RNA sequence: CAGAUAUCAGGAGGAACACCGGUGGCGAAGGCGGGUCUCUGGGCAGUAACUGACGCUGAGGAGCGAAAGCGUGGGGAGCGAACAGGAUUAGAUACCCUGGUAGUCCACGCCGUAAACGGUGGGUACUAGGUGUGGGUUUCCUUGGGAUCCGUGCCGUAGCUAACGCAUUAAGUACCCCGCCUGGGGAGUACGGCCGCAAGGCUAAAACUCAAAGGAAUUGACGGGGGCCCGCACAAGCGGCGGAGCA
């Protein structure tokens, strides 16, 4: 419901296994729309495997590699004066949140692994270390947000 | 060569594009850099980019004649005159005073008439 | 302003284009015109005080 | 690219005076604004000092009178008709750019037409107000306030207008005079005449043509008009289709 205010969101609970927030959208992510305990187990067996490649938490590590994909500035589509005028806009905590998670879970199946069980864990340990695509990712936005700043005070 | 401590950024800031002419405290433009000099002619001679651009390559030339402390001399209104500015002060040429050196015929001479598209 | 005058009511003062000090508080920076009624005094005072501007422009005493 | 743009300095040129610069003034109207000087124009205000009806209008007539244009001699920096290339375009002659001649400025002249309109002739005596606002003087607090006379706005009485609107600054109320019109074009046209270097204008019908032409106001469709807004409309995420087979 736009033009009217804020959109209520349907709440999150955390992780049976785990017990993290950015675990269960994670999980709803890289839920195939359709199947959730098979996607369940999927992002399980992949954190798992993230456990043992990294010694630590997989919630911890997942924390971490969010961090490192989170952005902190979006670029909307609005058009100014018939030109493409690119607005950079500071980014909520959710919407970072969401951006960063959507990305891994974007570059996740786009891995080449066995399972999507490994192509995400190996996900996570890319997006964890730094050496990822959505690393990559993340560093190319706030590149490309920075070298606009020109049409940054349009303050939309 | 030779050294220019202060320099002065003489900003012929048309609408067509801002040649940023660095000038000696004496009066010699040392070196100048507009739209077309970084490469912009036409729509892209008077986009804002081409200002900063513009303003980036007279500043280097500034630094690669030593040239540190600049006050900013712009010319009549055009595309780019604060971002220029700040891309004189981001290419090692600090703000130091913007002056506004524009033309002023109190009710003089006889212009052409006008344009309507 | 808002007053009768700064002449006409204070009932005590003068104009002279010599006294360039007493001019300059009308004046702007580089010396242009307030309009008729933003000092809020009474016209005649104001358009003197124009011409008395316009000579001082002239004789290159006020900045013009 | 030769040093263009630019920057500084200098010189030359020609034109105009931004800011003040506005219901604010001035002027019969066209018009008036950089500063100085000289001459001069008219108005308003308080004393009747005075003249002692010397009032008004005003056909003919008189000059003045925007801009343009032409006569005569200069100017020309710029602009710039006309005229030049390029550009959209089917066509550019046009919008746009790339220049510039007369003119545009001055001097002396011509002409007299502009939407030269308060679209409201000149003048004069009466008809609620209110409120901006220029010049003056007075009268009343301690500059403050009032009155008055003149300039200049808006709204609003009466009353008037078809309505729109006017509304003490009339189109209300009265007089006196000057100018104009008698349905619409054909027509401010023919011709004569008048003035014109030239130009044009002033004066100006008719044949013929139609049963209209018109004004105020009402409802509608019509904006690259706006406002208020709202629509997984866009901003955003996702699933996608369009690629392939098959139906």
């Amino acid at each position: 419901m736009p033009r009217k205010g804020p959109a209520p969101k349907r709440p999150l609970v955390n992780d049976p296994v785990y017990g993290s927030q950015l675990v269960t959208q994670l999980v709803n992510k890289v839920l195939l729309e359709g199947k959730k305990s098979l996607a369940e187990r999927i992002v399980y067996g992949a954190l798992e495997q993230a456990r043992e490649k990294t010694g630590t938490d997989p919630v911890v590590t997942l924390k971490r590699a969010l961090d490192n994909v989170k952005p902190a500035l979006e670029v909307r589509s609005r058009r100014v004066g018939g030109a493409t005028y690119q607005v950079p806009v500071e980014v909520r905590p959710d919407r970072s949140t969401t951006l960063a998670l959507r990305w891994l879970v974007n570059f996740s199946r786009q891995r080449r692994e066995k399972t999507m069980v490994e192509r995400l864990a190996n996900e996570i340990l890319d997006a964890s270390n730094g050496l990822g695509a959505s690393v990559k990712r993340r560093e190319d936005t706030h590149k490309m947000a920075e070298a606009n700043r020109a049409f940054a005070h349009y303050r939309w | 060569k030779k050294n220019v401590p202060h320099g002065a950024a003489h900003i012929k800031s048309t609408f067509n594009n801002t040649i940023v002419s660095i000038t000696d405290p004496q009066g010699n433009v040392i070196a100048w850099a507009s739209s077309g000099h970084v490469g912009f002619k036409g729509s892209r001679k008077s986009t804002p980019f081409a200002a900063q651009l513009a303003a980036e390559n007279a500043a280097r030339k500034a630094q690669e004649h030593g040239v540190k402390k600049v006050d900013v001399f712009v010319k009549g209104p055009g595309s780019g005159r604060e971002t220029a500015i700040r891309s004189l002060q981001a290419a090692g040429l600090e703000v130091g005073t913007i002056s506004d050196v524009t033309p002023q015929p109190h009710n003089g001479c006889r212009p052409p008439k006008r344009r309507r598209v | 302003k808002t007053r009768k005058c700064v002449f006409c009511s204070k009932k005590g003062q003068t104009i002279d284009y010599k006294d360039t000090a007493l001019l300059r508080t009308y004046i702007s920076e580089r010396g242009k015109i307030r309009a008729r009624r933003v000092t809020g005094n009474c016209v005649q005072h104001q358009r003197d005080i124009a011409v008395a501007v316009k000579n001082a422009r002239e004789v290159a005493l006020l900045p013009f």
